[PDB]
C-alpha cells in the first residue's frame, strides 16, 4: 502492498524540494499528527532535534510486513510514497508515545 | 570504586566504565566481546532504537549525545559490565530510560541483550 | 562458597540427624520433597542475572534463613505471588536456540508446595515488555483469577490472562501510561507520561473506559520505577529521586491523593542524602509504615546500593527509625505479619540479609542467590 | 584450604564439601537448594542411576557405598558447589565416574543437572 | 578491574576514537567480522558448572583479544576444523529452560561472520551429557562428517553429514568410549576391557569393528582428556601417575609405542601426580607432550595444577618444567612454528597465554564466563 | 503386553524357591547374555555384589512403556514373568554396557 520507499536508508535535509509535503519532528512529537494527502504523494519526515526518531508502520498497514523506518539523526529526513486510498498509522520505534497518521484520499 | 560518588569521565580507556561515552550505559561494553566502541560483535544483531543521554568529553570539554543501541540475539556477554545513569529518567520517560532492553529494529527480530555500543549521534548543550 | 551462621547450624543439625539414622540402621530411601506450606515469613528472591537468557527464583523461609525451593525462568521474567499463598506465577520468555530463534512468551502458574507447574499459557505475538524487572509491570487481580502484564512496543497495552481458565484473553489499548496496579477483577491504575495516573476499567469486550486524574507531580520530579503497592490496603507509595513520597490511596477504586511526605529531612537533603537502589521502598500494611533505602550520593547515582533504611509513619510521616544496614543494599521488602522481618538484598553480594524491622538488627543471611539478585516478593496473607 | 591435599572427612556439617558422604560428589549439594542430604528439592526429578564411591565415615570407622543420584529437570542450583574424587575412575569405568550427568531414570526424562544427593546404599564390602 | 593487554588495547582504541572525532568523522555502527582463522586463534568453552546455557569464547591468542562468542546449550561439544574453514558443536536445549521437550542438534558456524550455516537436529536425544571431553564429539579428517558418542540406552556413535546437513545414523559399537577419527569412514575408541575398537563404517550395514590387544592393566586409570593429533595420528594417553601410553594410528591401524613416565621415580615417591581437566597437550611439528602436574594425594586428580613438565615423545626425556604462576586446570598449545602454551584457570575464569619454550607468562584474558574448562586449537599449517 | 511383574519392589535373595530360573549379577556382568525360557516362565535376577544394578527394557520391548526395574542392592532379587514368545533385550540403567537378552519360547 500500500506504499513504496524512495530511500531505503535516510538522507541530508537540503536534498528537499521546497513546498515538498513535510512533517517536522521536534519536542518528542510528529508536528502534523494527521496529514491529509493524495495518492502518489511523497511525505518527508524531517528530524529537527538531536534525539533520534523514525516512523514505524505495523504489520498489515503498508503491506504484509511492518515498515520499521531508519533513525534520523539531527536534520536527516526520510520519505515514503503513498500509492492507495486508506488511513495509515505510524509511531516512532524507541518512542511509542509519538504517534501519527497519513490519510490518503 | 565509591559507587555513590559523582561520575568522573576519562578519555583514555573504552573498556573501563568511567570511559566518557559510557555515561548512561546499562549492560556490557561491546568492545570486550569482539565488537568495538560503535560496532557489534560478529553474529549479533544491531538494534536501531535506543535510549540516549548527553555525555561530557573531558578532552575537548563539550557534551555529545550517545545512542546506546544494543547488540542482540546472544546471551549477555558477561565481560565489562557497567551501569551508569547520567541523566537517566524513569520508564515513563523511555527516551532517556536505561533498564529497557534497546533491541527493537534489530535484524531477525533479535530481542536478547548481548552488549551496548557507545556511538556519538550528535551533540546537546 | 563460605558458609553463613544459619547454614552451619542447619548443616550441623542435619549431620546429627543423619548420624542418628545411620546408628539406628535406618536405610536411606531417596524421595522428592515438598516445600513447607506458604506462611507470612516465606520470601521469594528473583535473580534477573544481569540480563542473562535464563534466570532463577529462590524460595526462602525467612524465619530459618533456608532455601526451601527454586523456580527456573527465561529472559527477564516477571514474578507474581498470590497474597493468599495459593499459588505463584510468572510471565517469562524463551528462545528456540538459547537467545535467538523463535521467541515464545508464556505464563506459568506453580503449586507453591510441590513447585510443579499447573498451567503454561502461551502469549500470542511475543507481547511482553523486556525490561529490568519491575514488580508492578505484571500483576495479579485481587481474586488471583487474572494476571495483567504490560506491553511497551509497538504500542502501549495491557494483556489480560485468565489464570482460572488457563487462557490468554486479549490486549487492551491504553494511554501513554506505565505499570499496573489492580484494584479489582476489571480495574487497575497506571502511571502516565504527563504525570497523571490513568484509571483503566475493562469489560468482557471492547475498548476500556479510561479516567485520568490531575497531574500529581511536575515534569522535573522523577517517580522511581519501583513504587510499593499494597493491593490489600490499596496503598500506592511512590518515591521521587529526592525521597519525597507520593501516597495515593486506591482503596475505593478511585485515586484519593494523600498528603505528600519527605522521607529525608531538609538537612539530610542539603547534605547529599537521596534514595538509591532498585526496590528502594517497602510498605508494611498493618503498621502503616514506609521503609526507604537512602544514602549520601550524587544525584545521577540513583541505582547504586544504599547503606541505610529510613522508616516512617505513613499517616504522619514522622521518622520512626533510621538503620545502618552493614552491607551494600539494592532492594528491600518486609514480611506482612505482626513483628515483621525487614529483607535487604544485595545484588553485588548475591545475598539476602534478614533483619528485625523494629530494631534493624541483622538476624541471619542467605548467600549464593544467583548472579545478580534484585527482586524480593512476599505474600500478605493476614 | 589447600586444594591438592588428601581430602579429610568430617561428620559435623552436610553443607560443607568435606562432609564424609561427599567423598565423590560432583556438582552441588541438594541440601542447599530445598532438598536434604538424601532427598531432591521440590519440582525436581529424582534419578535412579548414579556413580558410586565407598566413603569413610570418621564417626564409626566404617566405609559406606554412597549413590550420587542427581536431581534433575532444573538449571544448576549454583549453591554449595563441590568437586571431590575419592576412588573416582575415568569414563570407561562409568560406575565410579563423576563427570557424567547421572539423571537416567528421573521422572519425565529429566536430564538436566540441578544438584546431587548422598544416600547410603550399604557397606564396607 | 582489568588486564594489562586489555588496558593497552582499550587505550589504543580510545586514542583512535578521539582521533576520529577530532577529525569530525561520523560513527557509522555495523556488525564486525572476526580476523581469518590463524594458527594462534584459541577457543575457550565455558561448560558453566553444568548450567543449562553455556558460552564459547573465540580469542586472538596473539593480541589476547576476544574476537567473538558463540552461544550454546547444556554441556555442548565443540569442534574446530583443522583447516580453519568452519566451527561446529553438538548442543542440547529444552522447551522450558531445563525441562520440557529436549532437542539435540548440531550447528555449524562460519568462522568469520560467526553465523550458523547449518542446524541439524538429531532424533531421539542421543548426545552423551557429561562434563565436556573434546574427543566425545569429533570431526573425520576430511571434515564432512561429525561423529558423536551416545552412552545410553546403549553405546552408539552418531553420524552426521555436515556436507549434506543431515543426520545419517547411529552406529552400534561395543563397551568403548571416545572418538578418534583416522579416515573419512574410520575412527578409534577405547574400551572397558582395556583394548581399542577400530570402527570403519559404510553408508548402511553393520560397521566393521575389530579389536586390539588389551594394552594397560585394569588397575591403571587412563584419563578422560587424552590429547590427539589427527594430522600426526598420535594419541597421547596419561594415567593418574604420569605413565604415558601412545598409540600410533597414522597408518589406519594401532601401533602402540614403548611406555613413557613424565615424572622421575623421585617425584612419584615425593607425592607428585598429574591433575586437572585437559591435563595433557601434544605438539605435532615438535613431537612434544606437556603435562599439568603438582604435589597431591592420589585421588585429588581433577584439582588445578601449578606446574607443567615438557618431554620429547620418542625418548621420555624431561626437556623442561615451568612454574605456571596460577591455579591451572586446562592446558593446550598452538600448533604453529614457535608455539603458545595455554593455561586455563577455571577458578580465575582466565586464560593465561604462556611462551611455549621458556614457560613464561606473556598475557591474560579474563571474565571467560562462569567455569571455563576446554581449550581448542585449529592445527592449520 | 509381554511380561507381568511379580513384585514391584526388590526382595531378598533368600526368598527365591529352589528350582528357579536365576540370573546372577557379579563383577559388572549378567551371568548369562541370553536366557532361554518358555512362555509363562518367571526369571529372577539376583544381585551378588555391592554395586547396585537393575534390569531395564526400553519402551516397546515388553509393552508400550519402558520397564525400568528397581535398583537391587547386594543380595536383592527382582522377577518378571514372560507371557509371550519373542526375544527381549535389556540393560543396566547406569551401566549400558551390561546387556542381556531373554529368549522366550
Ligand atoms: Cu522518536
Ligand atoms: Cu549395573
Amino acid at each position: 502492498d500500500k506504499a513504496t520507499i524512495p530511500s531505503e536508508s535516510p538522507f541530508a535535509a537540503a536534498e528537499v524540494a521546497d513546498g515538498a509535503i513535510v512533517v517536522d519532528i521536534a519536542k518528542m512529537k510528529y508536528e502534523t499528527p494527521e496529514l491529509h494527502v493524495k495518492v502518489g504523494d511523497t511525505v518527508t519526515w524531517i528530524n529537527r532535534e538531536a534525539m533520534p526518531h523514525n516512523v514505524h508502520f505495523v504489520a498489515g498497514v503498508l503491506g504484509e510486513a511492518a515498515l520499521k523506518g531508519p533513525m534520523m539523526k539531527k536534520e536527516q529526513a526520510y520519505s515514503l510514497t503513498f500509492t492507495e486510498a486508506g488511513t495509515y498509522d505510524y509511531h516512532c520505534t524507541p518512542h511509542p508515545f509519538m504517534r501519527g497518521k497519513v490519510v490518503v484520499e | 570504586t565509591d559507587p555513590r560518588a559523582k561520575w568522573v569521565p576519562q578519555d583514555n580507556d573504552i573498556q573501563a566504565c568511567d570511559y566518557w561515552r559510557h555515561c548512561s550505559i546499562d549492560g556490557n561494553i561491546c568492545d570486550c566481546s569482539g565488537g568495538s566502541l560503535t560496532n557489534c560483535p560478529p553474529g549479533t544483531k544491531l538494534a536501531t532504537a535506543s535510549w540516549v543521554a548527553s555525555c561530557y568529553n573531558p578532552t575537548d570539554g563539550q557534551s555529545y549525545l550517545i545512542a546506546y543501541r544494543d547488540c542482540c540475539g546472544y546471551n549477555v556477554s558477561g565481560r565489562c559490565p557497567c551501569l551508569n545513569t547520567e541523566g537517566e529518567l524513569p520508564v515513563y520517560r523511555p527516551e532517556f530510560a536505561n533498564d529497557i532492553i534497546w533491541c527493537f529494529g534489530a535484524e531477525d527480530d533479535a530481542m536478547t541483550y548481548h552488549c551496548t555500543i557507545s556511538p556519538i549521534v550528535g551533540k546537546a548543550s | 562458597e563460605a558458609e553463613t551462621q544459619a547454614q552451619e547450624t542447619q548443616g550441623q543439625a542435619a549431620a546429627r540427624a543423619a548420624a542418628a539414622d545411620l546408628a539406628a540402621g535406618q536405610d536411606d530411601e531417596p524421595r522428592i520433597l515438598e516445600a513447607p506450606a506458604p506462611d507470612a515469613r516465606r520470601v521469594y528472591v528473583n535473580d534477573p542475572a544481569h540480563f542473562a537468557a535464563v534466570t532463577q527464583q529462590f524460595v526462602i523461609d525467612g524465619e530459618a534463613g533456608r532455601v526451601i525451593g527454586m523456580i527456573d525462568g527465561g529472559f527477564l521474567p516477571n514474578p507474581v505471588v498470590a497474597d493468599d499463598g495459593s499459588f505463584i506465577a510468572h510471565a517469562s520468555t524463551v528462545f528456540s536456540r538459547i537467545a535467538r530463534g523463535e521467541r515464545t512468551d508464556y505464563v506459568e502458574v506453580f503449586d507453591p508446595v510441590t513447585l510443579l507447574p499447573t498451567a503454561d499459557i502461551e502469549l500470542p505475538d511475543a507481547p511482553r515488555f523486556l525490561v529490568g524487572t519491575y514488580p508492578w509491570m505484571t500483576s495479579l487481580t485481587p481474586d488471583g483469577k487474572t494476571l495483567l502484564f504490560y506491553q511497551f512496543s509497538p504500542a502501549p497495552a495491557v494483556g489480560v490472562v485468565d489464570l482460572e481458565g488457563k487462557a490468554f484473553k486479549r490486549m487492551l489499548d491504553v494511554p501513554d501510561c506505565y505499570h499496573i496496579f489492580p484494584t479489582a477483577p476489571d480495574t487497575f491504575f497506571m502511571h502516565c507520561r504527563d504525570g497523571s495516573l490513568a484509571k483503566v476499567a475493562f469489560g468482557t469486550e471492547g475498548t476500556p473506559e479510561i479516567t485520568h486524574t490531575e497531574v500529581f507531580h511536575p515534569e522535573d520530579e522523577f517517580l522511581i520505577n519501583h513504587p510499593a503497592y499494597s493491593q490489600k490496603a490499596g496503598r500506592l507509595v511512590w518515591p521521587t529521586y529526592t525521597g519525597k513520597i507520593h501516597q495515593i490511596d486506591l482503596s475505593s477504586g478511585d485515586a484519593k491523593f494523600l498528603p505528600a511526605v519527605e522521607a529525608l529531612t531538609e538537612a539530610e537533603r542539603a547534605d547529599g542524602w537521596r534514595p538509591g537502589g532498585w526496590q528502594q521502598v517497602a510498605y508494611h500494611r498493618a503498621l502503616d509504615r514506609i521503609y526507604l533505602l537512602v544514602d549520601q550520593r550524587d544525584e545521577w547515582r540513583h541505582k547504586t546500593a544504599s547503606r541505610f533504611v529510613v522508616v516512617l509513619d505513613a499517616k504522619t510521616g514522622e521518622r520512626l527509625a533510621k538503620f545502618e544496614m552493614g552491607h551494600e543494599i539494592d532492594s528491600i521488602n518486609v514480611s506482612q505479619d505482626e513483628k515483621p522481618l525487614l529483607y535487604a538484598l544485595s545484588t553485588g553480594d548475591k545475598t539476602l540479609y534478614i533483619h528485625d524491622a523494629e530494631s534493624g538488627e541483622e538476624l541471619r543471611s542467605v548467600n549464593q542467590l544467583g548472579h545478580g539478585p534484585q527482586v524480593i516478593t512476599t505474600a500478605d496473607m493476614g
